[PDB]
């Protein structure tokens, strides 16, 4: 009852943000611009700070002509319309948007730890505690999307960050969409995505949950439970409705994922009469304390490596290339609402 | 063991986004 009272007032909120999106509420110069934190078909996302107040932001800059080669426009207005409106303790917030004649930009928070990725792929694995701690902080915050008619779509340790508290912060909102009932974009990450997906069978905010079930297994076993050296064998495995688990799973582990892996929608959990809660009463997390976890009360697995403000050794380095605007307006009609 | 093949696959780095 007090879950449902919660997101009632998130949903009010949302709404009114969503109904009268943000616009315009920077400028390119008002940023000093230090360092690329990673990279994208059609941008960057770069390290930067706020000329006036001195704080650090992250900056994702979108190349307008790529946005629009790679038909993406919609999905770019997607993302920005719903980040500027959504709030919660582990999305990371839009600051400021704005747009010049080549480029859009969305002004971030950073968050310094870098990404789940990078620390997944170094130690090898997580424990499960380890694994369950950022488990819970995504189903809280399905709980909370879904609740707005969002799908995330695009669910994976790339995109998880690890902030100075070790707790997550979700980001990459590129595929996030709001949808009552059914769509059919085929989007997403091969190893992630669920087996409607590929099949093109149109789907939902199933998909999400199928996704946390690939994330949990990859952070518990060190590699995901479809994988191989070609997107199209990957697929094969998706569908084949076999998936196996590590020995050192423990029981309650590999019931969940099971349940999470289901290839049938109408024994997907988190897709059941009784939604998310299958999810959160499973034995796997009953010493999970859903309220500690969302006041960031519980003590996390580790906290990373931080050396003043600025300081970017959580992230790899990538090839710089100067920010240029053209003195022509690039697809002004396209972004308009941008 | 299914670890040591993954590693030695090509898919240990970031993985890019498909869509279209
Ligand atoms: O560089 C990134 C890009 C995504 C799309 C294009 Br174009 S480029 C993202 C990808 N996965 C994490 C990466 C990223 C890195 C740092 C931050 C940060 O500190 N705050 C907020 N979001 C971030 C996202
Ligand atoms: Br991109």
């Amino acid at each position: 009852e007090s879950v449902k009272e919660f997101l009632a007032k998130a949903k009010e909120d949302f709404l009114k943000k969503w109904e009268s999106p943000a616009q315009n509420t920077a400028h390119l110069d008002q940023f000093e611009r230090i360092k690329t934190l990673g990279t994208g078909s059609f941008g960057r996302v770069m390290l930067v700070k706020h000329k006036e107040t001195g704080n650090h932001y992250a900056m994702k800059i979108l190349d307008k002509q790529k946005v629009v080669k790679l038909k993406q426009i919609e999905h770019t207005l997607n993302e920005k319309r719903i980040l500027q409106a959504v709030n919660f303790p582990f999305l990371v917030k839009l600051e400021f948007s704005f747009k010049d004649n080549s480029n859009l930009y969305m002004v971030m928070e950073y968050v310094p730890g870098g990404e789940m990725f990078s620390h997944l792929r170094r130690i090898g694995r997580f424990s499960e505690p380890h694994a369950r701690f950022y488990a819970a902080q995504i189903v809280l915050t399905f709980e909370y999307l879904h609740s707005l008619d969002l799908i995330y779509r695009d669910l994976k340790p790339e995109n998880l960050l690890i902030d100075q508290q070790g707790y997550i912060q979700v980001t990459d909102f590129g595929f996030a969409k709001r949808v009552k009932g059914r769509t059919w974009t085929l989007c997403g990450t091969p190893e992630y995505l669920a087996p409607e997906i590929i099949l093109s069978k149109g789907y939902n905010k199933a998909v999400d949950w199928w996704a946390l079930g690939v994330l949990i297994y990859e952070m518990a076993a060190g590699y995901p439970p479809f994988f191989a050296d070609q997107p199209i064998q990957i697929y094969e495995k998706i569908v084949s409705g076999k998936v196996r688990f590590p020995s050192h799973f423990s029981s309650d582990l590999k019931d969940l994922l099971r349940n999470l892996l289901q290839v049938d929608l109408t024994k997907r959990f988190g897709n059941l009469k009784n939604g998310v809660n299958d999810i959160k009463n499973h034995k796997w997390f009953a010493t999970t304390d859903w309220i500690a976890i969302y006041q960031r009360k519980v003590e996390a697995p580790f906290i990373p490596k931080f050396k003043g403000p600025g300081d970017t050794s959580n992230f790899d380095d990538y090839e710089e290339e100067e920010i240029r605007v053209s003195i022509n307006e690039k697809c002004g009609k396209e972004f308009s609402e941008f | 063991t299914t670890y040591a093949d993954f590693i030695a696959s090509g898919r240990t780095g970031r993985r890019n986004a498909i869509h279209d």
